[PDB]
């Protein structure tokens, strides 16, 4: 196992198509508990945020959001599985650049953005990819894609490793591989994020 | 302090009073308090003036409270958030001369039933304005002139049977115009202008598909991705992408945006 205390905003973002079975969001969902307790969002150092997207975005945790760890880690299980026909990544990332990082009442934290995804969505939804990414960019943002399985949009995660440096992807054939390279993903976040008390 | 809980996260000192059963501001708070949560507290009455000692106060949240009465007493020169969410106030406070720095306004589900002239005078920095759940029925001209650098409105869930031709005026800073749940029945030609506007929240509302409504449905065609559905649940707050809320009488039997308009020249 891996932890760590740092300075940091995590947003976690999951696919909600059906290119994940119900089962399998389980796993993605008790990943997401997992990774909030490894940072230790018992801190204050840390804020989480947890949104699904299929065709809108779900919110079930925002940043600003005071509640007790047990609290949100039963929040983040309790998301609800959409197994939708379409997931559509540029409406989470436009969603997660107007509506979550608008502003930088933290100029200090690192603010990192993990976009679990598992689809591709419609070429005609993704017009402003780039320019949303780029815009998460000019905000100090983080954008870590996490391809899972053979249907993860490649051509969008290559485009984001590219728009910026620190920008780096994990690629795991399937949400079993998600705890597999857990530490991997949580010892890159440590190295991203500036340093907090333990 | 043995009341609220402090803890400094870098060059922030957060206090928290939330739900404490408090009836008045705790004294002697730490002197370089930068946010204060006085939240779900029972206070009936607050005054601005108390909170001078904190000459590095930047947000301070007085939401879901029992708040009656907001005396805008002296000035707090680098607050620059205050929510006012979830309490009993009958009229909006001017705060313009009393917080200079103010970026974010949250008043919503009070018992507002209009907003004042000239209510957001001296505001020139507000970027965020959230005045949703309470009982406006039409605003006044030039609301929104003195806040030029608004970045999200809320008007969600009042009871507005019309807005002002000019009301975005000046807002080339828009993202998102939250304005569901309303009796709208039309809007006004030109109201959206040329700018960019990512998010605009229309459903909820009664609009009067007939000749006038045409400037809204050509409008909505160009922006059918930036014509959102807000849906709220249980923990769950969602924005989905949907021109088609937007429909004639309110009912999904019709959208606006696909509103013929026979021989409407």
């Amino acid at each position: 196992d891996f932890y760590c205390s740092r300075l940091l905003d995590l947003v976690f973002l999951l696919d909600g198509s059906s290119r994940l079975s119900e089962a399998e969001f389980e796993v993605l969902k008790a990943f997401v508990v997992d990774m909030m307790e490894r940072l230790r969002i018992s801190q204050k150092w840390v804020r989480v945020a947890v949104v699904e997207y299929h065709d809108g975005s779900h919110a079930y945790i925002g940043l600003k959001d005071r509640k007790r760890p047990s609290e949100l880690r039963r929040i983040a299980s309790q998301v609800k599985y959409a197994g939708s026909q379409v997931a559509s990544t540029s409406e989470v990332l436009k969603y997660t650049l107007f509506q979550i990082f608008s502003k930088i009442d933290r100029p200090e934290a690192s603010r990192i953005a993990l976009l679990l995804m598992a689809s591709q969505e419609p070429q005609r939804m993704s017009r402003n990819f780039v320019r949303y990414v780029q815009g998460l960019k000019k905000k100090k943002v983080i954008v870590i894609p996490v391809g899972i399985g053979p249907h993860a949009n490649l051509k969008q995660i290559r485009l984001i490793e590219k728009q910026a440096p620190e920008n780096k992807a994990f690629v795991l054939s399937s949400v079993d591989e998600l705890e597999q390279q857990r530490d991997e993903i949580v010892s890159y976040l440590c190295d991203l994020a500036p340093e907090a008390p333990p | 302090h043995p009341i609220c809980e402090v803890s400094k996260v870098a060059s922030h000192l957060e206090v928290n009073c939330d739900k404490r059963d408090l009836t008045a501001l705790p004294p002697d708070l730490p002197k370089d308090t930068t946010i204060l949560h006085l939240s779900e507290n029972l206070l009936y009455t607050f005054s601005l003036a108390t909170l001078m000692p904190y000459t590095r106060l930047t947000q301070l949240n007085l939401d879901r409270c029992e708040l009656t009465k907001l005396q805008v007493d002296g000035t707090l020169p680098v607050l620059g958030t205050l929510d006012l969410s979830h309490n009993q106030l009958q009229s909006l406070p001017l705060l313009g001369q009393t917080l200079p720095a103010l970026t974010v306004l949250d008043v919503s589900f009070n018992r507002l039933t209009s907003l004042p002239l000239g209510a957001l005078r001296g505001l020139g920095e507000l970027q965020e304005l959230y005045l949703k759940g309470n009982e406006l029925k039409t605003l006044p001209p030039g609301l929104l002139t003195p806040t030029p650098k608004l970045e999200k409105l809320s008007l969600a869930n009042n009871d507005l049977t019309e807005l002002p031709a000019g009301l975005l005026n000046g807002l080339e800073n828009l993202d998102t115009l939250l304005l569901q749940e309303n009796s709208l029945y039309t809007i006004p030609k030109g109201f959206f202008g040329s700018h960019l506007l990512p998010f605009a929240f229309l459903h909820g509302n009664p609009w009067l598909c007939n000749c006038e409504i045409l400037y809204f449905r050509r409008w909505l065609q160009d922006n059918a991705e930036n014509v959102y559905v807000w849906k709220q649940g249980v923990d769950v707050k969602a924005m989905t992408s949907n021109v088609a809320s937007v429909q004639c009488d309110n009912s999904d039997k019709f959208p606006v945006y696909k509103y013929p308009g026979k021989g409407c020249p």
